[PDB]
């Protein structure tokens, strides 16, 4: 029950190393994870061993030994999926990052989020679906008012609108209102030259926060250069010089 | 005046009524949600006398429609485009179906109208059914049924709806009345996008479609909602009796109502008797969630709460799971039997479940007891809002929009108190109904406007 023959059985199993990892995870998961190192660090240079060939059953190995090591759960087996993550992302197959999101979620913590939440980003390069359904999911999954401000965040940067609104809509009802005025911004770059979503984001950001007339003489410009000459525009400027 | 009782010894109305001394009454009322509405109305903007209060006597055998008509015509009052103009007859009247909107869907499941496959193949009768393999010992599944837009072939492929572990109580509900050919059309014109009326004779079982479709739904959609309206409280109560007899969990189940109600039915749907109901159902999420924390076998003297059980079951079972799957995905027959920790948790079930012959088989069992497991981490997913609502009402409110799908709502109630129910999640995805000429046109558009726009459209598929 010595943890130096047990990482000597592990760096001097020889042959196919499947063997290898199966009666390293048996006898690992036996006795005590003090080993923690041992496999770590074993893991890794399997990883220079292997990593030129089939990408199944080594980083199945891996993964194995990863979950095995840890014995209930614990803080390697996650910030090591974390850096796990970081590796499985040149995938060309998203199946990485679902079965990897369970390694950095293989407890609930500050783990993971960080990781999940930009492998939402690279998701929503050119297929808003995983984008727009892990935003809802998020906002609707484990409590924390921060990430569905994030998600606003990163919906602002790609090209759907309605995924940038909807993260403020779920933040509005359930910084955080600066970074939603930032997406309403983003939004109302001079586009939509209808002059309705610049107008609207501003009637709504300086609803849910307030400028002591700050935006509210931006938004009086925007809508009075972008006004008309009839009594519609009488009164809209009569309007603003009143208010 | 829709009367709740006369006075009593303690002046209040009936519910055995006390020793009625005398031969006065004196008895309360209250006849709609826009009862002193019509009156305010005229004592207020027109300054007119009074109704309400000039009473001379009473005699036995509205401004709620009014109401709705303002909000409605003041709103957006953005419908549908495939039904606002089948409502005002301009665009041809045969648009508002499956043939005449574009995005029919491309295989559905049309599992509970057929439970044998050659039951279907005769109730396709006009549509050569290309069923894909052709063992008749194989073919008799929720199919997967294609009909394409050659060009009328019923193109059936086989399915198998995933295990849910290993108990033999869950064997995932199935429809018993193979209902009519043009009624499984009726089904799936009701599930693809636009309109659907069904013209049902005495005795076809309308109410049999409507169970259907609700079915049909709740497998095509797991996400979106049903508001199933009716006229009277006949079909809900009905349609909730059939659908007693599917694959819905009560947390996906509610209803309005106009007051007060008796429970038609076997089980309560109804606000705290569901809010009660499913406080015991979370009760069992729980014990299960805590003796599966035995079963890891971890110490510890207290108890937990939903938030720590969802938090603890992707902590502990999920990472356990992991190490299974990374044994198992990497796999002999054996390691599908032992390298399960599940053994102390099936360890209160039938015999194990990993088979140890069929490698795939076990891993069947293995993930269906994993999902099971995580059934109830998700049943505590559904009870987080249970334990975040303060109050009866609300809990029912919160557990309506949230996660029940499902919604059985009366005509005149929700035309009443359709303005709470946008406010606190009217969510009106698809809308099935019963008792079609048993409504008006006011009480067919006045629920045409439960939501507002969503980017210049509507929430009605």
């Amino acid at each position: 029950f010595s943890v130096k023959c047990w990482l000597r059985y592990i760096e001097f199993k020889q042959g196919a190393p499947k063997p290898r990892l199966n009666q390293l995870y048996e006898r690992a998961l036996k006795l005590l994870p003090c080993s923690y190192k041992l496999w770590y660090r074993y893991l890794k240079a399997r990883r220079a061993q292997v990593k030129h060939r089939c990408v199944t059953d080594p980083a199945y190995e891996d993964v194995n030994n990863c979950h095995e090591r840890a014995f209930v759960f614990m803080h390697k087996m996650p910030r090591l999926w974390l850096d796990y993550c970081q590796f499985l992302m040149d995938q060309g197959r998203v199946t990485h990052t679902r079965r990897t999101f369970d390694r950095a979620l293989r407890a609930l913590p500050i783990t993971q989020h960080s990781r999940i939440w930009p492998l939402y980003l690279r998701f929503l390069r050119s297929h808003p679906l995983p984008e727009t359904a892990v935003r809802g999911y998020r906002r609707f999954l484990k409590l924390s008012p921060e990430s569905a401000e994030e998600y606003i965040e990163y919906l602002k940067s790609s090209d759907r609108l309605d995924e940038a609104a909807q993260r403020l809509a779920t933040v509005v009802n359930d910084n955080y209102q600066l970074w939603h005025e930032l997406c309403d911004l983003i939004s109302q770059n001079p586009d939509k030259v209808q002059s309705l979503n610049v107008d609207a984001i501003i009637r709504g950001g300086l609803t849910r926060f307030t400028d002591q007339l700050g935006k509210l003489w931006c938004s009086l410009a925007d809508y009075y250069i972008r006004s008309g000459h009839f009594e519609k525009a009488r009164d809209v400027y009569e309007e603003a010089i009143r208010t | 005046c829709e009367i709740q009782g006369m006075l009593d010894d303690k002046g209040r109305v009936i519910e055995p009524r006390p020793n009625l001394r005398g031969e006065s009454r004196t008895f309360r009322v209250f006849l709609d949600p826009n009862q002193y509405q019509q009156d305010m109305t005229n004592t207020i903007q027109n300054g007119a006398e009074d109704v309400y209060e000039t009473f001379n006597i009473i005699m036995r055998r509205f401004k709620a429609v009014l109401e709705t008509i303002r909000n409605l015509m003041n709103t957006d009052c953005v419908v549908p485009d495939w039904l606002h103009d089948i409502i005002l007859g301009y665009g041809d009247p045969s648009s508002a179906h499956y043939s005449k909107m574009p995005n029919q869907i491309a295989t559905l499941d049309f599992n509970d109208t057929f439970l044998s496959i050659e039951h279907l193949k005769a109730s396709f009768p006009g549509h050569n059914v290309k069923v894909t393999v052709e063992d008749p010992a194989l073919q008799i599944p929720p199919f997967r049924i294609t009909f394409p837009v050659e060009a009328k072939t019923l193109i059936v492929e086989p399915h198998v709806i995933p295990n849910r572990g290993p108990y033999p109580y869950n064997q995932p509900k199935r429809n018993t009345i193979q209902f009519t050919h043009t009624q499984i059309e009726a089904i799936r014109a009701g599930m693809q996008p636009g309109l659907t009326m069904v013209v049902g004779p005495p005795g076809t079982g309308k109410t049999d479609v409507a169970v259907q479709i609700i079915s049909n739904i709740y497998h095509n959609f797991p996400e979106q909602r049903t508001l199933i309206v009716t006229h009277s409280n006949q079909a809900l109560n009905q349609l909730f009796e059939k659908i007693m007899a599917l694959d819905i969990d009560e947390r996906h189940l509610l209803r309005l109502g106009h007051g007060e109600e008796e429970l038609e039915t076997e089980k309560d749907f109804s606000r705290y008797g569901r809010v009660n109901y499913v406080l015991a159902r979370r009760i069992e999420l729980l014990e299960e969630v805590k003796r599966l924390q035995k079963s890891l076998g971890v110490p510890g003297d207290a108890s937990y709460t939903c938030e720590t059980a969802g938090y603890f079951f992707l902590y502990q079972v999920m990472s356990r799971w992991e190490e299974y799957i990374s044994k198992v995905k990497n796999p002999d027959v054996t390691e599908v039997s032992t390298f399960f920790p599940f053994h102390e948790y099936f360890a209160n079930a039938p015999q194990p479940i990993f088979k140890g012959r069929s490698y795939e088989e076990d891993m069947e069992i293995a993930e269906g007891c994993f999902r099971h497991i995580k059934k109830i981490f998700t049943q505590l997913e559904e009870f987080r809002a249970s334990e975040l609502l303060r109050s009866g009402l609300d809990r029912s409110k919160y557990l309506l929009v949230k996660e029940a799908k499902i919604i059985a709502m009366t005509c005149t109630h929700a035309a009443l108190k359709r303005h709470d129910l946008v406010k606190l999640g009217f969510k009106y995805d698809n809308i099935l109904m019963e008792e079609a000429a048993q409504i008006l046109e006011i009480e067919t558009f006045i629920p045409l406007l439960l939501q507002n726009p969503q980017d210049g459209f509507s929430r009605l598929k």
